[PDB]
């Protein structure tokens, strides 16, 4: 067994969190945050949630931590909890996530309104005066 | 309760302690908040996928979205602070006091 | 008491249908008169704040204050009476349904009861 | 506090996601569908206190299905004793557990 | 946690003076550590050395107060041969206040601490006797 | 009528991208409610077997439920084949 | 800001609170909290200035930390029992963490430090909204899970809140900080009766909201922020000072004024559960609130402080904008004791 | 396992090539002799972040098309895209896209 | 709490079907059309009993029926079937679309020899009825007895006795 690969990844996650938790030179703390996020995406992908792991790796790292780095630069045991059967001829995670449009109408409505209000709030705050 | 969940909660606690320590550089505080959020995302994803709670697969994505929005908001505030002081040291926010 | 989880409760009804089985408060109820007095006091305070003749600035405004206060007071009194009737009904039903926990007291007379006497000196 | 608008209007805004066993897409079952169903049917229309006191067996089974702490404990005990015996040398694994078995479809 | 309180309460009042003193010293040390941590967090004096000096003096003061209170109360309970008497706790509280005053070195704090600590200790003993509840469970 | 036509003519000049975007968006919003093939799409989605069809227990009062796949009873996918 | 944008942000704040109150899912409650926090920030920053920005960033940091703690508690509760419905917590650690999260959101001590500074930095209108409206969602959530909360933690936090509010109110001179400490003390009073009877919590919340709305509207009417600016008021609008003194006496718990109704009733409830020491302690502590209210009343109305010459010009102009519901708020916060039994309406 | 091997091979090859390129010229000895903080950049970064969030919401559309609730799914998708367009329009009209 | 019961290894012994997945996919339609009755009986039993240990006999029956089907195919149409499953096996996705020609040859051969008609589109996915003599399980979840509900008393409301009875209030 691969020396508890899930445990190895979890320990590396904790090590990265400790590294960036000391808050040294916020750019270096950011770099530690990218390392920890990559390790977490690895954990999620290894578990079986491919879409959610790729979702983290795209949204979090590519957009949000990139905006963080942009703003900073502008300034100065396992394997036993698993299943037994099969998923059929589809991926359960993808079906559950795609059920957002047919089932979660309320969630879509509230999230869209929150995002629009977030746009308005950002404009109002950064307007200045 | 396996060791993976224990390690994830340990990471969340470490990030919370880092947020509450407050050496300087409010950007580090925002980074600690987002580390806590990432730990929350990982833990929720593992819990939901483990139990095959299909309809709950929506929960992480939604979470992430909202949290990222908050991050954006926070950044805006940080910018204004710098634009008033020239730098983002935490100790500069001492005009208001108990 | 926590009658929130009481079975068969409509989630957002101010006055359930069964509340119609109780006598409505009289229009000359002292509490309704007190709500009217509160409305009149609000009218006088409104006149005072706006710097107007306190007693006789706006008669229509004072009348509207009194009428609104009386209306809300009447409905609030109806709801209060219904809730108290519900509490008493539940109390009596429970005390009837559990005779073991509320035994009949063995009635006694003061003649055969010894109470200690403490003289005052 | 809790203004139950949904039950008043019968809207079902957010009640479909509350539990594992409520109309999953493509009828994909939860990992603990049976235990959750049993506990829910045990504790329905009974009240919080009575449900906690009386349906404890079903909730214990549900938590065991969710976390499998007791199964982990049992498997760990078996593995530790097997390791001790194989260290002393009084036990030898069968071919099935050595990869020399005959697999079946 | 509540383990120290259980250690203090398990001992009979009229026996084992040293064990009672040790338990009271432990409770006082814990309280002193907590208050020192709060003072350090809210008012960082100048550096690490001043902080450790302040936490040490606070913990020592609290531990001394607790030890004196426990020892005096137990000794009075044994000598008077009358347990479950709040007077022993009153004497213990006044002795603890006297040591607080000696540590602070001013007679006013000593007298005020004696009075307001003997009163509190007597009230605690009365509550223990009569089963008074501070954090009452929700009966009705 | 004249003012609306004049405004559309003005917008088609010096701003064609916005006019095209709004026209395409409006068409995409409006058209599906009128197309007769949307029900066909719903039926095609409904006809895709993702799960195993669990047979029912016979009690002698199920004439509409076929006893064999070849039997004429039951839904037919000839309409899909003709598409 | 634009009036339409301000109205939209206010609607969004109210919609977030409504979503928190009317929802039966933990995720939707967290979403409502996030929407409330997101839309509440520009309301603090309507009048742009460094003080407002610093107050807004303090508020944002505190609320974001509280929301993250709340989400972690929800995650743990889901882990130990696969339930999303807001009911018995089914876990001690999750309940403790959620209690701390809701304490941070409410402002109970020792998480109270942000309230005085945020109230001081931001304007009177912003402060009024923050002080009364914000309390409704966390209090509703706490009322929904009152059967699971640990009495020790809630009771000790309420006692600490009352002590801290009473002690801190004595020193302050600015009116906004006095209001912040008053809010802290009132919430310490109100959350102490959660384990026993939530109806008393709701009644105290309503009475406190009425009193603080009346007092903030009076402070806005006579544009005074410091104590001396309030002392100058008697020379122009003595009626405002008299009404403010009556409302201050009501807020101190003096009978037969309305402010005596909650405390009394609350005490009664804790006496039904054989809790005697604590109500006595909270009463003797509320005496401190009474003291600094009385000092404010002495400064404002019962004595005539020296005036200024330029005040003569203010005698000729009238208050152009009149705020509706101020007389109703004063009457409801002063003369509603005789209708105490109406609390059986499960308000 | 295969993807881990591929990533490790890519990183190892890139690192080896970089270090040999950095050290090959190092064997031979030689002479060996602020304030501005433009707000528009931050605004475009924040706008990108928010639009990225909305794209994250929109992503599961390819699998959302097979639900038998085609009307509801279509309405929700068009609602999300309309809100995205409305956010862009609000940013446009209030001079949020100016340099 | 309790001891689990598991069938002995002699109860799980059966003649396995030793053909690969591509071979099974090549004759999947005819296998579904011909061997439908034992398969449907087994699957109904599996869904009703909710227990693998109560459906061993139906598993042995379906194995035997599949073996009989493949023995018939081997006896009559060995070579066209061999070509068809070879073609199906070559492709990575094992697509029916690749070699409709070999499928047509196999279908016509098996219609000539055994008179088998390939099921059309939308036929193997039908829901069917099964006539079985196995008794319907009365309590497959092994549930306990539901606790008694609350009294939920009823009556006619009467005005509260002496009003609110709150301190000095007489109404
Ligand atoms: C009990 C309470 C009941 C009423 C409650 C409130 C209602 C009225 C208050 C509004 C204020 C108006 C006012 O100021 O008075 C001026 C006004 C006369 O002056 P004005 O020329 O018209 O206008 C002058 C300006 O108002 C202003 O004049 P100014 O500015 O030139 O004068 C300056 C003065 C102006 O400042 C004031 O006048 C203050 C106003 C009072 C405060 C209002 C508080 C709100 C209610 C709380 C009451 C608490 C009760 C609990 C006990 C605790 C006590 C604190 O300020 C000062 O003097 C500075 C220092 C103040 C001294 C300390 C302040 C203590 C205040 C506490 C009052 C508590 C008792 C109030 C009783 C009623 C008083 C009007 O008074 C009135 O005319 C109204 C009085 C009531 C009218 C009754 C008429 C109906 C009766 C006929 C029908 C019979 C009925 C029965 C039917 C059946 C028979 C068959
Ligand atoms: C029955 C159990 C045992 C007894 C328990 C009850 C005893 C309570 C002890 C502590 C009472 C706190 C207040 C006392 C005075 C204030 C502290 C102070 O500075 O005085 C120094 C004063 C010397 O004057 P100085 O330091 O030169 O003057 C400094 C400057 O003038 C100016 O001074 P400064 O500016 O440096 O002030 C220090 C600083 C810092 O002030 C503080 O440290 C505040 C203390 C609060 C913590 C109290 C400890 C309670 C522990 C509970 C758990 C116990 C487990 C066992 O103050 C501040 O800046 C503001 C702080 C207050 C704002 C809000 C913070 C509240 C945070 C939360 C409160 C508690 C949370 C608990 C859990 C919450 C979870 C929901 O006297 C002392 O050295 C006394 C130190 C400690 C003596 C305690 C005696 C223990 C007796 C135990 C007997 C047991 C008998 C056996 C069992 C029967
Ligand atoms: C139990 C429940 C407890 C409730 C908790 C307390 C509620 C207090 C929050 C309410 C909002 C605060 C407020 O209006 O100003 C404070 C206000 C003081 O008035 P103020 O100082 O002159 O207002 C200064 C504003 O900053 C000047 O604002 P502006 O210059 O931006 O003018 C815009 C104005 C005018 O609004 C418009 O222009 C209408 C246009 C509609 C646009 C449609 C867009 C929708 C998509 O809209 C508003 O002021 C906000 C109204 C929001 C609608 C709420 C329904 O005091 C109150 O409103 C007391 C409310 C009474 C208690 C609540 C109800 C009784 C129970
Ligand atoms: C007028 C036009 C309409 C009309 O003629 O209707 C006739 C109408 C006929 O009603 P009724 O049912 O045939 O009479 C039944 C018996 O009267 C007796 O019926 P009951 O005993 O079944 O109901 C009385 C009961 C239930 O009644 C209530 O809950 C209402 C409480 C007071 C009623 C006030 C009514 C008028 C207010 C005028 C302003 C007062 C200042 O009150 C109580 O339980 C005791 C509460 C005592 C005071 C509350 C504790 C607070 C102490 C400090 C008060 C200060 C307030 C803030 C300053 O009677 C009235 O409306 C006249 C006033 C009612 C007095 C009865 C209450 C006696 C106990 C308190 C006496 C306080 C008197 C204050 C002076 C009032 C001057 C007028
Ligand atoms: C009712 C009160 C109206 C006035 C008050 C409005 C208060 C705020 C507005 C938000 C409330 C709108 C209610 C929508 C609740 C969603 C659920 C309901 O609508 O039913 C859905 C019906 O879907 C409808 O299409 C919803 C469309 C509504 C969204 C379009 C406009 C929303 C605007 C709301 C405000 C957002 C910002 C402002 C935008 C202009 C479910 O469809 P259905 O197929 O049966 O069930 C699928 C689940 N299955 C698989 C188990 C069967
Ligand atoms: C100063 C005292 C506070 C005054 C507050 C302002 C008064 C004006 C408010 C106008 C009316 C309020 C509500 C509007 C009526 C329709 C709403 C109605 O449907 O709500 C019902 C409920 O009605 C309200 O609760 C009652 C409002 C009455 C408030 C007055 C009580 C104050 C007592 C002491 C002061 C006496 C009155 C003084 C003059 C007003 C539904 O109850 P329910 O959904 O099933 O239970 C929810 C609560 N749970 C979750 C805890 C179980
Ligand atoms: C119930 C708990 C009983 C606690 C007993 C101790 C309280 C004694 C207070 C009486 C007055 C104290 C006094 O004499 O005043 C002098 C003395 C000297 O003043 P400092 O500036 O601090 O100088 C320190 C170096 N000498 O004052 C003090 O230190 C005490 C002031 C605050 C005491 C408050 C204690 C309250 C404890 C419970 C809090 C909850
Ligand atoms: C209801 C459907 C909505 C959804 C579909 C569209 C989704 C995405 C498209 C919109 C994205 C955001 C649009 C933001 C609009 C901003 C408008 C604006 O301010 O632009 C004006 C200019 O724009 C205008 O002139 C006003 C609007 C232009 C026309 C709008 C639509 C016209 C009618 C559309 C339908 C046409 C009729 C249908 C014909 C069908 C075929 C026969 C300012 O010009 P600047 O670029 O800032 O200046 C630079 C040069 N110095």
């Amino acid at each position: 067994m691969t020396m508890y690969i899930a445990f190895i990844l979890s320990t590396i996650f904790v090590i990265g969190f400790v590294g960036f938790s000391s808050k040294p030179s916020p750019i270096y703390g950011g770099l530690g945050l990218i390392v920890s996020g990559g390790v977490g995406c690895g954990i999620v992908l290894n578990f079986g949630g491919s879409f959610l792991g790729l979702m983290v790796f795209l949204i979090y790292l590519g957009g949000m931590l990139v905006v963080f780095g942009y703003t900073t630069a502008m300034a100065t045991g396992d394997w036993v909890i698993y299943d037994t059967g099969d998923s059929g001829f589809f991926s359960e995670e993808a079906m559950g996530i795609a059920a957002l449009y047919s089932y979660g109408t309320w969630l879509v409505i509230v999230t869209g309104w929150s995002l629009l209000i977030g746009v308005v709030v950002i404009m109002e705050i950064t307007r200045g005066n | 309760m396996p060791l993976v969940y224990m390690n994830i909660i340990m990471a969340f606690a470490i990030a919370l302690a880092g947020l509450l320590m407050y050496r300087s550089h409010l950007m580090s505080s925002l980074l600690c908040l987002e580390g806590m959020m990432l730990s929350l995302f990982i833990m929720s994803t593992l819990i939901i996928l483990n139990t095959h709670f299909t309809l709950a697969n929506m929960m992480p994505i939604i979470l992430l979205v909202f949290a990222a929005c908050e991050a954006a908001l926070g950044l805006s505030l940080l910018v204004m602070v710098s634009n008033t002081y020239g730098t983002d040291y935490v100790q500069n926010l001492n005009l208001l006091q108990c | 008491t926590m009658m929130s989880g009481r079975p068969g409760r409509v989630p957002l009804q101010f006055l359930p249908n069964e509340a119609r089985s109780l006598p409505p408060p009289k229009l000359t109820d002292p509490r309704l008169v007190y709500m009217g007095f509160l409305g009149y006091c609000s009218g006088l305070i409104d006149n005072a704040i706006r710097r107007r003749p306190v007693v006789s600035a706006g008669l229509h405004r004072q009348l509207l204050y009194v009428t609104s206060f009386v209306f809300f007071g009447y409905y609030l009194l109806k709801r209060q009476d219904y809730m108290y009737a519900l509490r008493d009904h539940d109390m009596f039903a429970y005390v009837k349904s559990h005779p073991e926990d509320f035994p009949e007291k063995d009635k006694k007379t003061y003649g055969e009861i010894l109470e200690e006497f403490h003289p005052v000196r | 506090p809790f203004f139950d608008v949904q039950k008043r209007l019968g809207l079902d805004l957010d009640r479909w996601m509350t539990i594992q066993s409520a109309e999953q897409p493509h009828k994909i079952p939860g990992r603990c569908h049976a235990f959750e169903k049993e506990w829910i049917e045990c504790a329905h229309g009974i009240g919080g206190i009575r449900a906690e006191k009386e349906c404890k067996i079903e909730f214990d089974d549900f938590v065991e299905c969710l976390l499998r702490q007791k199964t982990m404990k049992r498997l760990s005990a078996i593995k530790r004793q097997r390791d001790k015996l194989i260290k002393e040398g009084k036990y030898t694994p069968p071919p099935h557990h050595l990869g020399k078995e005959d697999p079946r479809p | 946690a509540k383990t120290l309180l259980h250690k203090y309460s398990d001992i009979p009042e009229g026996t084992e003076c040293h064990r009672k003193a040790y338990a009271s010293t432990s409770i006082g040390g814990a309280t002193g550590l907590i208050v020192s941590a709060y003072s350090i967090a809210l008012k960082p004096p100048a550096s690490f050395l001043e902080g450790v000096a302040r936490t040490g003096r606070y913990t020592f003061t609290s531990a001394a107060i607790g030890a004196i209170f426990g020892l005096t109360s137990c000794i009075s309970a044994q000598v008077r041969e009358k347990p479950d008497d709040p007077l022993n706790y009153f004497i213990g509280g006044c002795a603890g206040g006297l040591t607080l005053g000696a540590r602070t070195r001013s007679y006013g704090i000593g007298a005020a601490a004696c009075a307001y600590m003997g009163l509190t200790a007597a009230l605690v003993k009365m509550g223990q006797l009569e089963g008074w509840q501070v954090f009452a469970e929700p009966k009705v | 009528a004249g003012r609306i036509a004049s405004f559309l003519k003005n917008a088609w000049a010096k701003e064609p991208v916005l006019v095209a975007s709004f026209a395409i968006g409006g068409l995409a919003i409006i058209l599906p409610s009128l197309s007769p093939y949307t029900n066909y799409a719903i039926r095609i989605n409904r006809a895709t077997p993702y799960n195993y069809p669990v047979p029912l227990r016979d009690d002698g009062n199920m004439p509409d439920v076929p006893s064999h796949p070849q039997d004429p009873q039951g839904p037919s996918l000839e309409w899909l084949k003709n598409l | 800001m634009n009036p339409i944008i301000y109205t939209t942000l206010i609607m969004t704040v109210m919609s977030g609170t409504m979503l928190v109150m009317i929802s039966s899912h933990w995720l939707l409650i967290w979403i409502g909290f996030e929407m409330n926090l997101l839309a509440m920030i520009p309301v603090l920053m309507k009048n742009f200035n460094p003080r407002a920005t610093e107050a807004a960033t303090k508020y944002f940091l505190t609320q974001a930390t509280a929301s993250m703690m709340l989400m972690m508690a929800i995650i743990i509760n889901l882990l130990y029992s696969g339930q999303w419905t807001i009911t018995k917590m089914f876990n001690p650690v999750a309940m403790t963490m959620m209690t701390m999260a809701l304490a941070m959101k409410l402002g109970l001590s020792p998480f109270h430090f942000w309230v005085p500074e945020v109230t001081q930095g931001i304007s009177l209108q912003a402060g009024l909204l923050l002080l009364t409206w914000q309390k409704l969602a966390p209090l509703s959530v706490l009322c929904q899970i009152s059967q699971s909360i640990n009495p020790n933690l809630m009771l000790t936090m309420a006692m600490l809140s009352i002590l801290i509010g009473g002690w801190g109110g004595l020193n302050q001179t600015q009116l906004r900080k006095i209001m912040a400490y008053s809010s802290i003390a009132h919430m310490g009073w109100m959350t102490a009766v959660l384990p026993y009877n939530t109806t008393m919590t709701i009644l105290n919340l309503l009475i406190y909201i009425t009193m603080t709305l009346a007092m903030f509207m009076l402070l806005i009417h006579s544009s005074a922020t410091t104590t001396l600016s309030l002392s100058h008021t008697w020379n122009k609008m003595p009626v405002i000072t008299s009404l403010m003194m009556v409302t201050l006496l009501s807020m101190g718990g003096l009978p037969p004024l309305s402010g005596f109704m909650p405390k009394w009733m609350i005490i009664q409830e804790m006496t039904k559960n054989e809790s005697i020491i604590m109500p006595t302690l909270m009463a003797m502590t509320a005496l401190l609130n009474l003291y600094f209210y009385m000092r404010l009343a002495y400064s404002s109305s019962l004595t005539m402080f020296p005036s200024t010459n330029n005040m003569k010009m203010k005698w000729q102009f009238e208050h152009t904008k009149q705020m509706k519901l101020l007389p109703t708020m004063i009457v409801l916060s002063t003369l509603v004791l005789p209708m105490t039994p109406a609390l059986s309406s499960l308000n | 396992m295969n993807i881990m091997l591929t990533l490790l091979t890519n990183v190892t090859l890139a690192s080896l090539l970089v270090l040999i390129a950095f050290w090959l010229p190092q064997l031979n000895a030689y002479s060996e002799k602020r304030l501005p903080f433009s707000m528009k950049f931050f605004l475009v970064a924040i706008t990108f972040l928010l639009f990225d969030l909305e794209i994250a919401l929109l992503l599961p559309l390819p699998w959302a098309s097979q639900t038998n609730n085609l009307k509801t799914m279509l309405t929700m998708a068009l609602f999300l895209l309309i809100l995205l367009a409305a956010s862009l329009a609000y940013e446009w009209t209030q001079k949020g896209l100016e340099w | 709490p309790g001891i689990v019961e598991l069938p002995t290894l002699e109860d799980l012994k059966v003649q396995e079907v030793k053909v690969s997945s591509s071979v099974l996919k090549a004759a999947a339609h005819h296998y579904g059309a011909q061997c439908d009755k034992p398969n449907k009986e087994f699957m109904l039993c599996r869904w009703e009993e909710k227990d693998p240990r109560r459906c061993l006999e139906e598993g042995k029956l379906v194995n035997q029926c599949a073996l009989d089907f493949f023995r018939q195919i081997k006896r009559h149409c060995a070579e066209p079937f061999t070509e068809y499953w070879t073609c199906i096996d070559y492709s990575g996705l094992q697509l029916f679309r690749h070699c409709r020609k070999q499928q047509a040859k196999f279908d016509e051969c098996v219609l000539d020899k055994l008179g088998w008609v390939r099921p059309d589109l939308g036929e193997l996915s039908k829901v069917t009825k099964v006539k079985t003599d196995r008794p319907l399980p009365e309590n497959p979840y092994h549930s306990r007895a539901r606790p008694e509900p609350n009294p939920e008393a009823e009556g006619d409301l009467k005005p509260a006795k002496h009003g609110s009875r709150l301190f000095f209030w007489t109404m």
